[PDB]
């Protein structure tokens, strides 16, 4: 199973992969732009409440 | 993201001794590849860059492959890997509630087909013996189509007209109705839809897979989307992925339903395949081979006997008439390939009268077979008593003539009906047994549809022990008849 | 199964536990005046019209 040597490549370069990511490694500002541009659409598609406020209506009568 | 790693691992890599050939020219959507001396015709060959192709041509010197996807992806030069199977497609429940592509790869997301068989898109129509007559009914549904052009199970019915009159709502309602047969105990009244949409705009086909998961739909159909945008020899191929995907069921003897949409945009794709193919042109440029293309289609959408698995295929192929011209040359191709008709006038479309269905030349050539008893009773009265209307309504004299002109009103109006609202069977026969036996004839024709929709709203509410007593017993006993006649008295009463 | 889907799932047991201390506010009636109707107009009804009849 080890013998083939692109197996054992990826699973070592992965296991770099997981020892850097103490932090996320490798963001770039490209990544920030684009989390800003999706969250954006996706709170506008949801709306302006906050992250975990548990609303209510304040029900009213005809 | 370990998860990753994993994905990395049991992922085949070992090589194996394979046939290839090098491309010699890719143009016009047709390679020509030089090798492959033991390729079958047929075949499914594999580019480098991951496309398929069809083995269609064996000539001596070179193979002509027909490339399934977008040729620019295949240089000169290329290597062409035979995979030594004639086009296959995966089959099985693992699709259902899935929307593969031409080719059986989900364009779903939601993880890949996890399919354990497969079969051929150019296998052989059931012969002579294995069918049997039509005898089990396919509810639309829809109260025209229910009631005066029914539908068997094995029937491959055609529904005909032109562009926006309504052709995919009459698909999607009869996928809809589905629902209730497919919750019931019973397997042998289940039915599968399947959709195959070809040539049609890829939101069209996601706003439809939307609805149809909405209401619940999704978890029996399958959706084989060759749109407008894939090249044609998908376009071309899709009917018959769709239509393997059927025969699977009905070879394990379960029923299924296979509704093309359009086969009118399949022609097209053949034809831009034969022309590019430089095959000779005949009646509007269609090659002499477009009828055999439908023909051979249409021709497994069969009816198995008891001593085959007993199972069934039902086909709506659905074609598109420029200007309403039934008399082309494709819309008699397939007039004469299937067993009835449904024509959606685009003028009886533009009055409100929606579905459009064309009573006077729709047709369904099993007809009274398959047709629930009670139905037959409600609507062999209704059929005569359009007849007799259509007969005398070219001018607007006597009681017997505007009786029949006013009759006729109400049971046109009867039989409109809204998009996704399919009725059970026993919901028709009500409301056409109100309408039939005359107790409409006093209330205004503008008022019959909110009569209609009131009226359900009290039957579906009080008297559900009749609607069962007609469901199971699929008939109108006299006693019922009686009782159905009371509640409509009663609630006609109150207006 | 929710909260297995949610990465702050101590937020999703939060959320369910206030769901559950919520309970919607059961509206009331104002309305046993149209039984104040009947009353009136039974008397009326009933005294006027059936005793002159
Ligand atoms: N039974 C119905 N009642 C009311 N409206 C309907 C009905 N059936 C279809 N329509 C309306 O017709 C419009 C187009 O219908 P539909 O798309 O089903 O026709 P079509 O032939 O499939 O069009 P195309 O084939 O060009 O896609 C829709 O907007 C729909 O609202
Ligand atoms: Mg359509």
């Amino acid at each position: 199973d080890p013998v083939q040597k692109l197996f054992v490549d990826k699973i070592r370069e992965y296991r770099t992969k997981r020892q850097t990511s103490g932090g996320p490694v490798d963001a770039g500002p490209e990544y920030q732009q684009d989390l800003d541009r999706e969250l954006f659409k996706l709170k506008q598609m949801y709306g302006k409440a906050d992250m975990n406020t548990f609303p209510n209506f304040t029900f009213e009568d005809p | 993201s370990s998860i990753l790693e994993e994905r990395i691992l049991g992922a085949d890599t070992s090589v194996d001794l394979e046939e290839t050939g090098r491309v010699l020219s890719i143009g016009d959507g047709i390679a020509r590849v030089h090798g492959l001396r033991n390729v079958q015709a047929e075949e499914m060959v594999e580019f480098s860059s991951g496309l398929k192709g069809m083995s269609l041509n064996l000539e001596p010197d070179n193979v002509g492959v027909v490339v399934f996807g977008n040729d620019k992806l295949i240089k000169e030069g290329d290597i062409v890997k035979r995979t030594g199977a004639i086009v296959d497609v995966p089959v099985g429940e693992e699709l259902l509630g899935r929307v593969v592509d031409a080719l059986g790869n989900a364009i779903d997301g939601k993880g890949p087909i996890g399919s354990k068989a497969r079969r051929r898109v150019g296998l052989k129509a059931p012969g002579i013996i294995p069918r049997i007559s039509v005898r089990e009914p396919m509810q639309t549904g829809i109260k025209a189509v229910d009631s005066l052009v029914p539908i068997g199970r094995g029937q491959r019915e055609l529904i005909i007209g032109d562009r926006q009159t309504g052709k995919t709502s009459i698909a999607i309602d009869t996928i809809i109705n589905q629902k209730r047969f497919n919750d019931g105990t019973d397997e042998k009244k289940k039915l599968y839809c399947i959709y195959v949409a070809i040539g049609q705009k890829r939101s069209t086909v996601a706003q439809l897979v939307k609805r149809l998961t909405d209401a619940d739909a999704m978890k029996y159909t399958i959706v084989v989307s060759a749109t407008a945008s894939d090249a044609a020899p998908l376009q071309y191929l899709a009917p018959y992925s769709g239509c393997s995907m059927g025969e699977y069921f009905r070879d394990n003897g379960k029923h299924a339903l296979i509704i093309y949409d359009d086969l009118s945009k399949q022609a097209v794709a053949y034809r831009q395949m034969s022309l590019l193919l430089r095959r000779p042109p005949g009646r509007e440029a269609y090659p002499g081979d477009v009828f055999y293309l439908h023909s051979r289609l249409l021709e497994r959408a069969a009816k198995m006997n008891d001593a085959f698995g007993g199972g069934s295929l039902t086909a709506l192929p659905v074609i598109e008439t420029q200007a309403g011209d039934v008399s082309a040359y494709i819309p008699t191709n397939v007039i004469s390939i299937t067993d009835g008709q449904i024509f959606l006038e685009t003028e009886l479309f533009y009055k409100g009268i929606r579905p459009a269905i064309n009573v006077g030349l729709s047709v369904s050539r099993v007809g009274s077979a398959a047709q629930t008893r009670a139905m037959k009773q409600v609507a062999g009265t209704m059929k005569l008593e359009l007849a007799q209307y259509r007969e005398v309504a070219a001018f607007a004299l006597d009681a017997a003539t505007q009786q029949l002109l006013s009759r006729g009103v109400r049971l046109t109006e009867l039989l409109k009906q809204g998009q996704y609202s399919p009725m059970a069977i026993e919901e028709q026969v009500a409301v056409i047994y109100a309408g039939v036996r005359g107790y409409l004839d006093k209330l205004e024709p503008s008022k019959i549809t909110k009569f209609e929709n009131a009226f359900l709203s009290h039957v579906i509410s009080q008297h559900q022990a009749l609607l069962g007593k007609i469901r199971t017993d699929g008939k109108i006993s006299e006693e019922s008849d009686a009782k159905l006649k009371e509640i409509v008295t009663n609630f006609l009463a109150g207006f | 199964y929710y909260k297995a889907n949610v990465a702050k799932a101590g937020l999703v047991d939060d959320f369910e536990k206030k769901f559950n201390a919520l309970k919607v506010p059961i509206p009331e009636d104002k309305y046993t005046a149209q039984v104040d109707a009947e009353e009136k107009e039974d008397v009326k009804s009933c005294a006027e019209f059936l005793t002159q009849s």
